[PDB]
């Protein structure tokens, strides 16, 4: 008749970093941190955004015709663009304040 | 660690307890067994229950946070722009891991502490019953059944 | 790319679907996302010291 | 709680102490009472000042902020101004809420640490010629009066 | 400090140690001398060297912050960047003071545990055969060599 006071362990290969040690391992942990994502575009609650494809804003705005399938775009959750939005004003001068017209839209 | 229980005076942690992060191993001659301390278990996983929820209720959510665009003659309000995002995502990174850090370290104390709490609650009890021989392990005067080593877990057996 | 899928949470590289606090996928987002922060490990301990006495 | 003293080993606080944080009860046969124990109570209050004045004196003052005004071709530069107030903000109440809930249990495993060291104190001078029995109370084994009661509380009574 | 044994139960630090920040001091008939304990002491300075080096390590090195002139008609914008300058200034010099206070007294609490862990580690080790004096010194039954004095530094000491 003996009885011993002892703590849990496991087989858990989980780790921390502290001020007195890094990568203690540990029973249990959690990460607070977050890595990862669909890889795609999903609806933002239910609605599809507006995407802009080979135009960017100025395109659709002013109606080039080579951004003719955006015109019909009522309503957006989210605008987006690609690295690719080339298709904006098709003949050449300065679109005053657009800065401030994206800022608006 | 902190206090000096978790790989401290007990040597190591057993695996033989899965029903919580403290535990009794008895050695009765009506046979040997595992048993967790109930009590020291739920103060640990309420303490750190209101730790987990603590640190992610004042992380309050990051709404829509889009890049802004300037011209060719708006170089200072983009490097005001750009100096803004990073001296915050610096802030915020900053404070992120030096938290984490501390926080760890906190949690290995409380964790050494609660170790501490049990071992005292149960040396307390066996106090001319009993002599220390293992660091944790009691040797008993008189041999007691496993209704008295439960005595000795629910916080009774006020034996001399 | 574009799908019929839903979510709370969208940035440029994909949408999350989670409840944690912070991220490191990317600074720009759309709704309701974690906290962007450039960490690689944020791992908060909610156990003891695993010591197996193997 | 961390240390095991306050809602530990001693179960409970005196109402009947309220001349300092730490004290002791009279049971001798001269009657009861209570006699605070001044150091344990002054070492409490030194360190308890210094961190109200630290929280309070590293908080520098405001000086005076006030709105700024946009027309409605400069929305950006409102967003900016907007996105540096809130982002502040943020920043300025998460240091706010970590500070206060990290110091406040901080403050109790200080006041608990100084129960330890005051109660480990007089059984080091107490040793054989009283035993513990009350978790907190000491009965004199050949007993003695006030004036040696006393002399427990100042630091000297060094009998074996 | 935390522990009660730096400027507790020790009175003071020894001048004649110089090998490590924990340590004993034999009174044998071989005669005296200051030995380190080097398992705590090189533990500590781990402790120590690591928190030195996180510290440092979670500040990313300042690149090129240069001044930023704004005209005339420009002094909103002027006002936007000093409200910039100075919040991310006030948010790191208070982050600096904060880490400062909050790790320092940590560093004493921990080096306070780590004097009060050497000393229980020798109170079970020497157990019936020595009491306590000054509180620190174990005067021995049976008189024991500096060679049984390394047996406890090394923590072995074959004799109950």
């Amino acid at each position: 008749d003996t009885i011993c006071i002892g703590y849990h362990a496991n087989n858990s290969t989980d780790t921390v970093d502290t001020v007195l040690e890094k990568n203690v391992t540990v029973t249990h942990s959690v990460n607070l941190l977050e890595d990862s994502h669909n890889g795609k575009l999903c609806r933002l609650k239910g609605i599809a955004p507006l995407q802009l494809g080979k135009c960017n804003i100025a395109g659709w705005l002013l109606g080039n015709p080579e951004c003719d399938p955006l015109l019909p775009v009522r309503s957006w959750s989210y605008i987006v663009e690609t690295p690719n939005s080339e298709n904006g004003i098709c003949y050449p001068g300065d679109f005053i304040d657009y800065e401030e017209l994206r800022e608006q839209l | 660690g902190l206090f000096g229980a978790i790989a401290g005076f007990i040597e190591g942690g057993w695996t033989g307890m899965i029903d919580g992060w403290y535990g009794y191993h008895h050695q009765n001659e009506q046979g040997s067994g595992y048993a967790a301390d109930q009590k020291s278990t739920q103060n640990a996983i309420n303490g750190i229950t209101n730790k987990v929820n603590s640190v992610i209720e004042k992380m309050n959510i990051q709404f829509t946070a889009v890049g802004k665009e300037f011209n060719k003659l708006e170089k200072r309000m983009e490097n005001l722009n750009n100096k803004v995002d990073d001296g915050f995502l610096d802030i915020w990174t900053y404070n992120a891991e030096l938290l984490v850090l501390l926080e760890n370290e906190r949690t290995l104390d409380f964790h050494d502490s609660n170790v501490k709490n049990l071992y005292e609650k149960v040396k307390s009890q066996l106090k001319n019953n009993a002599k220390e021989i293992g660091n944790g392990c009691f040797e008993f005067y008189h041999k007691c059944d496993n209704e008295c080593m439960e005595s000795v877990r629910n916080g009774t057996y006020d034996y001399p | 790319s574009m799908h019929e899928c839903n979510t709370k949470c969208q940035t440029p590289l994909g949408a999350i679907n989670s409840s944690l606090p912070y991220q490191n996928i990317h600074p720009v987002t759309i709704g309701e996302c974690p906290k962007y922060v450039r960490s690689a490990k944020l791992r908060m301990v909610t156990g003891l010291r695993n010591i197996p006495a193997r």
